[PDB]
């Protein structure tokens, strides 16, 4: 599904 | 020239259009699922009952837009 955003991992 | 219209992009500011519907936090982006609906953003922790982790599939409907 979509985020809003996106992290490091 | 904010973003968000509603918040003014103030981070002091809870906000439900921009961050999370159910409770306007703006932590963990990441955790937020964007629903294909209604385009909003809900932290799965926020949900009844709430999620772990994002869903593998690609499409995900928010409560106000899901089948019942
Ligand atoms: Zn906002
Ligand atoms: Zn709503
Ligand atoms: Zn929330
Ligand atoms: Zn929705």
């Amino acid at each position: 599904a979509r985020t809003k955003q996106t992290a490091r991992k | 020239g904010p973003s968000c219209k509603h918040c003014k992009d103030d981070v002091n500011r809870l906000c439900r259009v921009c961050a999370c519907h159910l409770c306007g936090g703006r932590q963990d982006p990441d955790k937020q699922l964007m629903c294909d609906e209604c385009d909003m953003a809900f932290h799965i922790y926020c949900l009844d009952p709430p999620l772990s982790s994002v869903p593998s599939e690609d499409e995900w409907y928010c409560p106000e837009c899901r089948n019942d």
